């Protein structure tokens, strides 16, 4: 799963 | 600066010691701050638990009542009152119609709870999330499972839990000594996707911002803020979520510096409120500071100590355009932006035009009419 | 019942 945001 | 010029409005909202609540009350456990609509102080005389619940809107009004749970919050608007013991009884009771909303015992204690939205409660347990739909008529329904805690969390103090207003985006955050400082760490939740991601933050919140070009459909953004236990650098963090491929304007992410001074190697976020309407980010620091900034932008409009007195809690205040705070001393605090001084603040203090022009247009504020 | 708050 990718990040579910970019931090 | 002159007070006349200051681009935010403080109110004392009340003095809780004014009220005869003891000062052995006033910490995160005991006196809770779920809206600027009430305060809970919940008191222990000679081996007997009550409640004193102050109702803010209606000139403090006190209402005392003996109780066998040892927690409670009052909702966001409403006389209603959540109550737990030792964090498996829990029933939630209507003060007006008397009536009893919830009632059930849970296996697994309940460490945390706040609500997410005024229809629904939010439950943290050793290892679980879960949310109460706690107006759906059915009294002995169980909370249900939103996820499992992620290990991140492990070890924290849990001190908030937040949601979007679809109730399917969430934040848990929590806190640990790291470092001989206090860290914050966040578990972020999307309940469509079914993940979870960790990251280090004290304090989240969710939002919406009308962007040029999106009509009156808003874009929805994730505000963080965060000191770095290693480092000392402050952050605060704007991040889009669920950007709807339809609208023409998305969000750029946003990072802005969150200033501490020198002398404050302790101090941490405790805090942060967002005025929709206005655009505008209020985030609290344990030891007093407020930092007011602009959404759209991440901008840094201002910085002051509103209070010298450790700050324990925080909610929305006035129809969520501002932030309320209660401090160690029993002193609820409030601040929302001035709207007649807030624009020729941006423009003349900080001679940003574009700033002003951004902030004047989305709220309607006076002060940019020659611009 | 057990009522956790008094009326």
């Amino acid at each position: 799963n990718l990040n579910l945001i970019d931090m | 600066m002159a007070m006349s010029d200051l681009p935010i409005e403080f109110t004392e909202l009340v003095d809780l010691m004014s009220l005869g609540i003891s000062p052995q009350f006033l910490d995160f456990r005991s006196t809770t701050f779920e809206s600027d609509h009430f305060v809970t102080v919940r008191e222990t005389k000679d081996g007997t638990n009550s409640v004193a619940i102050v109702d803010l809107a209606k000139g403090n009004e006190v209402t005392r009542k003996n109780m066998g749970g040892d927690s409670a919050i009052m909702h966001p608007s409403q006389m209603v009152i959540s109550v737990r013991a030792n964090g498996t009884i829990v029933q939630i009771f209507n003060l007006e119609t008397k009536s009893k909303l919830k009632s059930f015992t849970l296996d697994e204690p309940v460490i945390f709870w706040r609500w997410l939205s005024e229809t629904t409660l939010g439950f943290v347990t050793a290892r679980s999330i879960l949310t109460s739909n706690v107006f759906d008529g059915n009294v002995n329904a169980k909370p249900q499972l939103l996820t499992l805690r992620h290990a991140n969390l492990n070890n924290t103090q849990i001190i908030n839990f937040v949601a979007n207003k679809n109730l399917d985006w969430f934040a848990v955050v929590g806190i640990l000594q790291e470092n001989g400082r206090i860290a914050g760490r966040i578990q972020l939740f999307s309940k469509q996707r079914n993940i979870s991601q960790a990251i280090d933050g004290h304090v989240a919140i969710f939002t919406n911002i009308l962007l040029e070009g999106n009509g009156s459909t808003p874009v929805q953004v994730f505000v963080t803020g965060n000191r770095n236990a290693t480092t000392g650098a402050g952050e605060l963090r704007i991040i889009e979520i669920d950007h709807d491929a339809s609208l023409p304007s998305q969000y750029q992410k946003e990072t802005t510096d969150i200033f501490f001074p020198p002398d404050a190697t302790n101090d941490f976020p405790i805090a942060v409120q967002v005025s929709e309407k206005y655009g505008i980010i209020y985030l609290l620091t344990k030891y007093g500071f407020i930092h007011l900034y602009e959404l759209e932008t991440g901008t840094n409009l201002f910085v002051n100590r509103i209070t010298a007195e450790s700050v324990f809690t925080a909610a929305p205040y006035n129809h969520e355009n501002g932030i309320a705070c209660i401090n160690k001393k029993g002193q609820v605090l409030a601040v929302e932006i001035s709207t007649s001084q807030i624009v020729p603040y941006i423009l003349n203090k900080l001679s940003n035009v574009a700033l002003a022009l951004i902030v004047a247009t989305r709220g309607g504020l006076p002060g940019a009419d020659d611009l």
